[PDB]
């Protein structure tokens, strides 16, 4: 893979420090997504990032996006990686409103199957888990992207432009611990997002609540450190639900459920039984 | 008036709004805002900027040579032969001597005090922002979020924060004031440039949470290690560092002060 | 607005009517030390100004602002390094050919800025363009510089336009008058001489090249000099005023020439 | 350094001039500042040559103290004139008396005859300006071309606003001597009549009693020389002044030959109170 390689089709998005376009890769002939991640690098560390993501190639699961190669020109490191035509759930959550829990469900399941996947298989978590990192496509397929496989890139991404919002961990944003337990809790705040159709942090107000200037970055981070997690609203979610967000939102790690616990979770034994026409209810709300 | 009249210029190769290197009676540097589109708040943005830029002629400001509306918004600025200091001191680690190191300070420091001489908050100082002109000259660039000081306190209104955290003060990150900026939010960031300058890395390198880092510094918890200076770095300089990168910010020293500094140290020296 | 308050300017060392000052970091104030501000005076320095507030350019000298209460004067960037002249004909630095054709380049990269904005500058000569730290040129001393829209002639012979001495035609200055003074610099750059050097009457030369007798001896040019450079020379030398390049021909053509 | 300042006696084209005091001396002088920039082996060689002046002994001939190189210019230190040149005097007086012009123009001839015998050299410059004067009445020649490397050195210079020079020298024919008695015959009819004579004065401006240089020059080398009016002026000295100004310096009188005309064997024998006339006109008085 190169840049003379590319032909642009179409810009998929765009967030803090990346680019992402569809583009059909001339000499194979395929349609692939290839993100763009601006870095001022040295040559050594450059090619040591292009080095570890080489380790994707073998990371084959149905709830991992699939990566096709990696290399760095002009100014940019380029992943190039499995189109997904469905986009992020970003993406989606902006013409659905809000997400049905039983979509949600499915969902849940293929966020704790790949977090697995990455853990056992790869020995690395995610990261970064939120609505926007978890993409869908037309056969049904919910994979992660975008997790930290590049220690390497991890590290060079650190000098970086500020955020508007978050879902970090409260751990995480004080140092005082860091493992799988801290990308539970961003999948926990990721579907209530997802669940009522509006970042939860700060929680709706009494009125805007019936219906259903930003705050600055700081205070989110901030709240999260020193507020109560967001919730799920009374009556609108199934009690098993409510509760399996809740598990992931547990201020104490320890406390906090795991992937083992929350597999065989009420709301996961539900909804894996469920059957739902996902590729249908996606292509009918686009 | 400093329009370009349309067909004068003439765009080429991409660098990183987003930014080419040009023609337009010579080497140029040009800005363009890639879109359609203009919002009016793109708009606001491009009228502001061009705004500043023109009240710029010093040798160490980047020289604004005119501006486009036609074909698409764009700044033109003098082109850089060489590089940023942020190349120099992380990229091909340039093994600068302390008395250069020492003057890349010093013409910062004086690009900076003729800025705010004219009441020009920078808002975006750090070392990718700097460019050693020639190997010889420090020429400070990059205004997209340059502002003038509005003497009346009830005409700033809502700006959503942004900027890169390395160089953001902790009063600038918690973003509780109308207007947290000020000359001296410019000089902390002037002192993570000395910290570049005096160690040769950038601050919290053990730390790669981006979210941690707004947090930490926000609170008072992070701030940078002192202790990673080279030792052939002048006491005068250390001391000088840590007075820029004070938490309160009034307890840090403005550019003419620290131009004196400067030049008292310089005085010590054989 | 470029004026600068009184009390912020310190100057300094001499040069002459040029000092070093201090305003910002190290400047050079040009002042007119009367204070008798002739009503002719202060219209000349108002133009100058005016004429240096179009310019931002880096082969112009950088104009940074003017001053009028303790004195009229006017700030620019200071420049470290030597004139023109000085490197030709005073310690007689031995540039390469590629530096040569740098110099010539970057004066008319100046020229195509001035006159692209109608500056004419009247008064261009080796004096005038200061080689910056040694490498980047910059076009100084705007004293008789007007916006192309009776004066009594003022100037250097030399560098004069046969149509200049003359001060027959109804706008005896013009685009191609400064190419002219190009053309004598480009002879300097060329032979390391001033011209006319075998005749050392004022007078004689004034009136020898005004009534077409006299012109510049190019069998003098270096051995070294480019046919294409050469022959630029010629053209911008020419005694009939429209038939004389403009400027944007001119730096094609040298830009052209680099290349080989 | 040594020097103190006292007035400034004028300035014209590339020069100053001062009238200083040698600090421990008390000696008067006048220091004239001439602006170059010339490679060093060239200042040098300007100061050398003026070294002759040394050599010079007259009391037709300014006298010279010295000569030196300081701050890109050179200063050549030579005897205060306190009467000033004739260009200055002409001022004042609006015409000068033909009885004087008599005594200045033997002056002017003594002068051109002693620089040719004695040094081999001719003055180059003659004009009312380079034609001192002072209170004793003694009228010397300045600024004549010693230095043959002060002369090519001023040649990279500034436009004037006037001139003095002869045809011959104008189309650069051949030239000597005979080029400077057309500038005295030129200076003498300024002189008298109190204005530039190029070119000559209109009906109405004459009764009373500008121009582009390139048109004087081209007025000097194709019309006719100027001339005295009559009547108001001596025959003997019309003659004289037209037997200066003929285009044809081998038509032209020489130095020999207006050392007896008539208009000067006149002048010789006359008397006259030349420093008081002076004083009486400027400034001790
Ligand atoms: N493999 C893929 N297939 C299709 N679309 C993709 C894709 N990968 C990313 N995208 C789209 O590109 C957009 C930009 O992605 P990117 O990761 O650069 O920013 P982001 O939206 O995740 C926020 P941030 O940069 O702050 O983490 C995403 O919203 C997503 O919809
Ligand atoms: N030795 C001397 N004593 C007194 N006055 C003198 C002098 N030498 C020169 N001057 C005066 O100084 C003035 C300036 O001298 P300078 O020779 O530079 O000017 P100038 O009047 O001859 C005009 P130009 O340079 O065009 O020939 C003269 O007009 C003369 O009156
Ligand atoms: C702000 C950034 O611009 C976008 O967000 N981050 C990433 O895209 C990203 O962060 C990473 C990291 F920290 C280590 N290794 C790889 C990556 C990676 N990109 C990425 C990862 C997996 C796949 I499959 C596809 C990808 F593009
Ligand atoms: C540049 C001045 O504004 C014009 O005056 N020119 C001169 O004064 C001048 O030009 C010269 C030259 F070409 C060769 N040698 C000497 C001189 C000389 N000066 C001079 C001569 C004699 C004496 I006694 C005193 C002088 F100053
Ligand atoms: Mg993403
Ligand atoms: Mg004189």
């Amino acid at each position: 893979l190169k840049d003379d390689d590319f032909e642009k089709i179409s810009e998929l998005g765009a967030g803090n420090g990346g680019v992402v376009f569809k583009v059909s890769h001339k000499p194979s002939g395929l349609v692939m997504a290839r993100k763009l991640i601006h870095l001022e690098i040295k040559p050594a560390i450059r090619n040591q990032i292009i080095r570890e993501l080489q380790v994707l190639h073998e990371c084959n699961s149905p709830y991992i996006v699939g990566f096709y190669g990696a290399f760095y020109s002009d100014g940019e490191i380029s992943i190039c990686m499995e189109h997904m035509d469905g986009g992020s759930l970003d993406q989606v959550l902006k013409k659905a409103g809000r997400i049905p829990e039983q979509i949600l469900g499915k969902v849940s399941i293929a966020v704790i199957k790949g977090l697995t996947y990455l853990r056992e298989k790869h020995k690395i978590m995610h990261r970064d888990v939120k609505p926007s990192n978890i993409l869908v496509n037309s056969r049904g397929e919910i994979k992660l992207c975008d997790f930290g496989v590049s220690g390497q890139l991890i590290d060079s991404m650190a000098n970086s432009f500020v955020g508007t919002r978050s879902y970090m961990s409260p751990e995480r944003l004080q140092g005082t611990h860091y493992s799988v337990q801290s990308d539970i809790w961003s999948m926990g705040l990721s579907l209530v997002e997802m669940a009522v159709g509006r970042y939860p942090i700060p929680p709706p107000d009494a009125k805007e609540l019936e219906l259903m200037p930003p705050m600055a970055i700081f205070e989110l981070l901030d709240y999260i450190v020193n507020e109560p997690p967001p919730k799920l609203p009374s009556g609108v979610f199934s009690l098993e639900f409510q509760d399996f967000v809740n598990k992931c939102l547990i201020k104490n790690p320890a406390e906090r459920a795991d992937l083992k616990q929350l597999m065989v979770h009420a709301f996961i034994k539900r909804s894996d039984a469920e059957e739902v026409d996902f590729a249908g209810w996606l292509c009918s709300t686009i | 008036d400093w329009e370009i009249p349309d067909g004068q210029i003439t765009v080429g190769q991409r660098i990183g709004g987003t930014v080419y290197k040009g023609k337009w009676h010579g080497d140029v540097a040009v800005k363009m805002l890639n879109v359609t589109a203009p919002t009016p708040q793109q708009l606001q943005a491009f009228k502001n900027e061009v705004g500043v830029l023109r009240k710029t002629r010093h040798v160490n400001i980047l020289l604004f040579m005119g501006y486009s509306t036609k074909p698409q918004l764009a700044i033109v600025t003098q082109w850089c032969e060489g590089s940023s200091l942020y190349h120099h001191l992380h990229i091909i680690e340039t093994k600068f001597e302390m008395i250069k190191l020492i003057d890349i300070a010093r013409q910062t420091a004086q690009g900076m005090d003729y800025l705010h001489a004219k009441s020009i908050i920078h808002r975006d100082l750090k070392s990718n922002n700097i460019f050693l002109h020639e190997d010889l000259t420090v020429k400070i660039g990059d205004f997209g979020l340059a502002t003038v000081k509005s003497r009346w306190s009830g005409s700033h209104q809502f700006e959503q924060l942004s900027g890169s955290i390395l160089w953001m003060a902790p009063e600038v990150i918690r973003m509780q004031d109308k207007n947290p900026y000020s000359f001296q939010s410019d000089v902390y960031a002037f002192g993570i440039v000395l910290y570049e300058l005096m160690t040769g890395q950038l601050p919290y390198s053990n730390i790669n949470n981006r979210d941690q880092i707004i947090f930490m510094v926000g609170r008072g918890y992070l701030s940078p290690d002192l202790s990673k200076v080279r030792s052939n770095c002048p006491k005068a300089m250390k001391r000088l560092m840590a007075e820029c990168l004070k938490k309160k910010r009034d307890e840090r020293p403005l550019f003419p002060q620290i131009l004196a500094s400067i030049e008292l140290l310089a005085r010590s020296l054989p």
